[PDB]
This record gives structure tokens, sequence and C-alpha cells, in this order.
């Protein structure tokens, strides 16, 4: 049984994966849910505090509590087939211990110093363990509705700079062993073995690098620890022995929950963007080093298509499409990078904002360049083989010639310049924070056209590539258009009162892409602009999943067709409906578009779901 | 808005990832002092995730009736978990609360 935002709750058999039980609503979202030890109940939690105890087969009412001050944290039946007892956690602090045979709490327990992060039945159902903020694990003796132990946990030792004193521990999951006679659990950086029956500490297993944990799961069979530390990090560690087994990719929306089935072969992971998958407990143990990461940087120069990749362990693999052929190279974690005009070249940034470029005869020549007070942004090359440049932190736009170690600056003046782009010219487009749509020059700093399209960021800005008799840019207020030959734009757009988020210019025709926030679109003539039919991409759909973010636009090079790609592709025809919509990416998410010269073959890499080549046939 | 009903919201649901006052610490979620007419991901000392950093927006009480309706649709990929206030009364006192707090 899996509830949700809407606050309805749906039983399934797993198996034939088939709707088993519809529930009609619960008042105020629900909280959590589970089932009786004989799953002849399913107690839900909620909002509203209606413990709804639910029959788990006619599915409909049979118990209902209510005692907490302020929303349920959680609620599990007794693990006992004897004892009915309902421990609730909630935001006032306090358990409750409902004696599930009467309409009114066994025992009322205050205890936690903070909210109850989690609760369950201890095997032995007259101990009740509890967890909260506090960390401190609260083995309570439910026998005589009164305490019993209560381990302390300092145990995550950290001698930081940090102000505070001893850390914190907020621990999470409230884990038990197969037997349960001691308590897993998992907070901040470690996970830890308490054993309460002795009040003391035994089993610690650090978690990935350093972080906060946002979720976790101990596994009984294999000592496994399925963890999801942070941004769907699910990683598959091995307690005990402490050492991780494998990585476990494929969630959209940073996870929201895993855990194991009873059997322990198999684990539900429910999700941020709506969706449980399916695990087999042998699949996750076996190494699987792919799924590209999220962002990179594809060059295409014509019958092979490359795409940049960052490294599954350090720096990166350029691996060719149609081929097996591996390129690793080796660096101390590549911030980015960007390939030389005309080849013969590679480069790429640093966390210092340093930007070597690599020279592909030998490995022994490079350039080193040190700049910028954080990691660089934007990274750029001149028509000449020579020239960097970038862009950071500082006001400035960095332009550091390689060799020659020249540092010409852009002194913007601004917080910080945003993005930049070549222009056909000498002239080099840039916008910042301020929104200035800034026109400055290559090589040499000189802000030779400078314009204020908007007050608030400049949104994207788009410029078409032909000749450089158009630009234009929308930023959530207006889709300003541009010859240059003005300080201000041509024509400024104001049909969308939502304000258009992004737009981009047809293949060396007179189209103009105008994206909303929803990923609808409306196509403008490149003529000032008249109310042309809005291609409005998207109509019905809602807020299901992989949706949101009108990243970009792919314009058919017959110009006839646009590749909208925002929860997924879909070849919207210009100009009302749609041509070849369908598609439906795994990832979701793409945030890039790339196009062969041809545009015969684009592939997207969204969501880090992999990376997806098209080559349309006959 | 309700300037004390939206305290208690922000107590109750924004305090435990997110403090409000003058060099307050970073929690969860980056300190939320001078909030309003700044641009999103500007938090000096918080790393953001990109999605949140190029949001480029500015904050402000349309944004933030949007946003805290629901932050993933208008921030899709953010770290922030949380659900959205789905009530308009509960939402202007919250932003009522957080334009006097986040000013103080
Ligand atoms: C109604 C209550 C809340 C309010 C008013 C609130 C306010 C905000 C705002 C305005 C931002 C973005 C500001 C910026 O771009 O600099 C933000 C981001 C964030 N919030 Fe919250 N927040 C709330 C609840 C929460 C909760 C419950 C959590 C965690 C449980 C959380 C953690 C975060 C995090 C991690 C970010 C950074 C987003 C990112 O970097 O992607 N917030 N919050």
């Amino acid at each position: 049984a899996s509830c949700g935002a809407d606050k309805t709750l749906q039983v399934f058999k797993a198996e034939t994966g088939e709707k088993l039980l519809e529930i009609k609503a619960h008042e105020d979202e629900v909280l959590c849910c589970a089932f009786s030890t004989d799953d002849r109940f399913i107690a839900t939690c909620s909002v509203d505090k209606k413990v709804k105890i639910w029959n788990s087969m006619t599915g409909e009412l049979v118990h209902t509590y209510d005692e907490h001050s302020e929303q349920v944290n959680c609620c599990h039946f007794t693990n006992s087939s004897h004892h009915l007892l309902l421990a609730t956690g909630s935001s006032d602090c306090f358990l409750k211990l409902w004696d599930l045979n009467q309409k009114e709490c066994r025992n009322t327990m205050f205890g936690h110093t903070n909210s109850v992060n989690h609760c369950r039945f201890s095997p032995d159902d007259k101990l009740l363990a509890s967890c909260s903020a506090d960390g401190t694990l609260k083995l309570w003796d439910a026998t005589s509705a009164n305490e019993r132990k209560s381990i302390n946990v300092k145990q995550f030792f950290l001698n930081l700079e940090d102000p505070q004193e001893d850390m914190e521990v907020i621990v999470k999951c409230c884990s038990w062993s197969a037997d349960g006679a001691r308590i897993m659990v998992a907070a901040k950086n470690k996970i830890f073995l308490f054993d309460i029956h002795t009040s003391g500490l035994l089993g610690e297993i650090h978690t990935g690098h350093h972080s906060t944990i946002q979720y976790c799961d101990f596994s009984p069979q294999n000592h496994l620890a399925v963890v999801a530390l942070s941004q769907y990090c699910v990683e598959l560690w091995n307690t005990d022995s402490r050492s991780k087994v494998a990585d476990c990719r494929g969630h959209l929306s940073w996870v929201h929950g895993v855990m194991f089935s009873p059997d322990g072969s198999s684990f539900l992971t429910s999700s941020d963007d709506q969706t449980i998958r399916l695990w087999e407990t042998k699949k996750v143990c076996k190494n699987s080093a792919v799924m590209l990461k999220q962002e990179v940087d594809v060059v295409f120069q014509e019958n092979e298509v490359m795409v940049l990749a960052v490294d599954h362990i350090r720096r990166l693999q350029l691996i060719n499409g149609r081929t097996g052929q591996i390129d690793y190279l080796t660096e101390a974690q590549v911030s980015c990078c960007c390939l030389s005009p005309h080849l013969q070249y590679i480069a790429f940034g640093d966390e210092n904002g340093a930007i070597e470029i690599l020279e592909l005869v030998n490995n022994r020549i490079f350039q080193s360049r040190f700049q910028h007070k954080k990691t660089v942004w934007h990274i750029q090359f001149t028509a000449d083989e020579k020239t960097l440049i970038s862009s950071s932190d500082d006001a400035e736009i960095q332009v550091w010639n390689w060799q020659l170690d020249k540092c010409i600056f852009l002194r913007g003046h601004q917080e910080t310049v945003k993005d930049f782009r070549l222009l056909k010219n000498s002239r080099l487009l840039s916008w910042s924070f301020d929104g200035t749509v800034k026109v400055w020059n290559i090589i040499t700093g000189n802000k030779e056209k400078d314009f204020v399209c908007h007050q608030g960021t400049v949104l994207s800005c788009d410029i078409s590539h032909d000749a450089t008799k158009f630009s234009s840019t929308s930023a959530d207020k207006t889709a300003k258009i541009w010859s240059f030959d003005l300080l201000l734009p041509l024509h400024e757009l104001r049909g969308h009162n939502g304000c258009v988020r992004c737009s981009a210019f047809s293949v060396d025709s007179t189209l103009l892409a105008t994206g909303d926030d929803n990923g609808e679109i409306r196509i403008w003539n490149v003529s000032n602009g008249e109310l042309l039919h809005l291609c409005a991409p998207l109509s019905e759909e809602g807020a299901a999943t992989h949706g949101g973010w009108v990243t970009d636009l792919c314009f058919s090079p017959d110009g006839k067709m646009l590749i909208s790609a925002g929860g997924y592709i879909k070849w919207w025809n210009v100009v009302t409906g749609e041509s070849s919509q369908t598609f439906y990416t795994n990832g979701t998410n793409l945030k890039k578009i790339h196009v062969s010269p041809d545009f015969k073959t684009y592939v997207t890499v969204d969501n880090l779901g992999i990376l997806y080549i098209l080559q349309t046939l006959e | 808005g309700d300037v004390e009903k939206g305290k208690k919201i922000f107590v109750q649901k924004c305090a435990q990832c997110h403090t409000v006052e003058k060099g307050g610490k970073h929690k969860t979620g980056p300190n939320l002092h001078g909030l309003f007419g700044r641009k999103t991901g500007q938090a000096p000392g918080f790393t953001y995730t990109d999605a949140n950093k190029n949001k480029g927006i500015t904050w402000k009480e349309e944004t933030l009736m949007e946003y805290l309706e629901n932050p993933k649709k208008y921030i899709p990929g953010t770290k922030m978990i949380f659900a959205g206030i789905k009530k308009k009364t509960e939402r202007e006192d919250l932003i009522a609360y957080l334009k006097k707090a986040t000013n103080e």
C-alpha cells in the first residue's frame, strides 16, 4: 500500500501488478500508513489527526484514534500477534502508545526533546523503541508504561571548527536487526548499530563522503544498506563490513523512499516523481559503471558524433557513438570541458577557476590559467585556435589567450556576468544578473553596443546565427528582439501576460520560438512581431511527472518542425497542431540540444537516465 | 496577511530547514534574511542546486506565492523538500510574516 499528497491511499498486489484496492479519501494529506501484523488492518496517519484504521480486506473503516497535539509522525501496529498497540510519534514530541483494544490511549509518553522522526514496535512487545531529531534512541518499557532505557547518540564524533560543541546527531530511520535485538540507525555522515539491551554503541557504518543523510535503509540479508544519502544517492553499502557494494542510478526527483520486501529479496523505491521501482536484491550488488554524468558537452564533426563525459570515478572518458572506443583522461576532477576550434586540442576548467588546454599531439604540452574566485562558469573559444574566453563569480568576463598567456578582461562592473556567446563579428555578446544585453568584443574587451532588455536577469537569450541580422531574449517580462544596429530592441514582444521564459531562433528562416515556463511555445515571425498562432505545444497533461522546464527548442532544418524538450521530446508541428510528437524519454528533464549540420541525429541525455541517440531511417 | 499566523506557519513548516534572522546559520536550506528583492540562488555561503542557482527570478510576493504553492514545479530539480501550501490565505500569511522577519 502507498499513499500520496492527494491523500487517497491505493492498495495493490505487486506481482500481477493490478489494482486490488481503491480508497476514497483520507482527511488531510496522508502522512504515513501501515498494515496490521496479520494484514487485517491498515492504520493511516494524517495532518488532520484522524488515525483511520481501515480494514485491509473489506476496506471499510474499523479502528480510529486521535490524541496528538500536533500532526502524527508515524504509525505502526504491534509486531506481536498477541498485544494490539499503536505507537505513534508526532510533531508535539509526545509518543502515543494506543491500546488498539480500547478507544483511548494506553499510555501517553513524553520523552523526546524533539519531534519524533520514526516509530517501530520492538520484537519484544514489552519494549517499545522510538527515535527523534535529538537522535537519542529511546527503548521505552511499554509494560510498565514507563521509561526503561535510552541510549545517547553523540557517537558521531567530529571535532570541527564549528562553535557548537559535540555534534547534535539527528537519527532518521529506526532500523532493526533481523532478530530486532539491537537497533541499527543512520544520521549525518554515519550509520550506527546501537545495542539498546546493553545501552551501548556497537556498530558504526560511515556513509559515502560527507554531508547529512536524507534517507537510509538497513537490509537484514547480506548486511546490506540501501542508503539514499542526498540527491537520490541511493548507494548499496554493506553494513558491519563497512564497504559499498554497488551504485544504484535511476530515480528522478531525488528519491522519496525505499524499503525491502519481508523476504528481503526485493525492495520498493518511492520517489518524488511519483514513481515506485521494484528491484531484485541480486542486481544491486553487481557493478554497473554506466549512465553518463548529467551535464555534458558534445561536439559534432560530421559522420560520427562524440559526446563529452565525466568519469564515473574521477575525470572523464570520451566514448564515440557506434563504437566501444573509450577515451579516458586524468585530472583532479575536471569542473567543465571544451574542445578547441579546428580540433588539435582539448581543454577543461577547475574548482579554482583555472583552465588548462591540453594538446592532443602531446600530453606534456599545456597551459593552465589561474583566475576567478570560484569555479569557472561559461567557457568559449574564438574563431582563432588561440584565445580562451571564460567567466565566473568575477564581474569581469575573462579573456585569457593561451600560450601567450594574455589576460584581457571585460570590465562590465556587474555583480557578475551570467553568460556570454560569440557573435559573427569580433563582437562578443553577453548578459548578467542585471539583465543587460551587452555587446562586447572578442579577445579585446570593448563594450561596443549595450542593451538593457530586462531590469531582471536575462533568463534565456538566443541568437539566430545568419549574419548578425537579429538577436532576441525573454526574461519573465517581455520578449525583446533587436538587430544590434539600435541601442534598444527593434521590437518588445508583449503577447504573454504570464511572461515568456525562453526563446530560440529559426534555422536560418524567419521563425522565432518563445518558450513558456509550462513548456508552452509561441512562435513569432522575425519581423517586429504579429499574433502568429501559438505553437501551443502542450495543452492537457497535469503535474504527473517529468514535465517541468522549457529547457530548449530544436527547430528542424525544414523549419516545419520544432523539437520541444521538457519532460520529454515532442516534435510539435510549427503553427497549429503537432508533427512527430511521440517519443517519451526515459530520463526526462533534458537540458541541452545538439544537432548535426545535416540535422539527421540529435541524442539527448536527460536526468542522468543515459545518453539516447536518434538516427531516423528511410 | 496575518503576520502572527505566518510566524506559526514558518515555525511549523520552514524553521526545520531555514533561519530568517540576520547572521542566522545555514541549516539544510539557506538563511532567508534579505530574501525580498533578491535573485534566486544568491545567499553567499550556501551551495545551491544549479536549478535554484539559475532560475533567474527575483524573490517577491508574486514569485513566492507561486513557488510556495509548489516548489518543484516552479524550480524543477530543487533539493528543497516541500509539497507546497495549497491554501492561498496561509501562503499570504506566511509571505507577510517573511516580509517582516527577513528585513528586521
Ligand atoms: C514554507 C516553508 C519554507 C520556506 C518559506 C522556504 C523558503 C525557501 C526559499 C525562498 C528558497 C529559495 C531561496 C533562494 O533561491 O535563495 C528555499 C530553498 C531551499 N529550501 Fe526552503 N523553504 C521552506 C521549507 C523547506 C523545507 C521543509 C526544507 C527541507 C526540509 C527546505 C530546504 C531548502 C533547501 C535545501 C533549499 C535550497 C534549494 C536548492 O538549492 O536547490 N525548505 N527555501
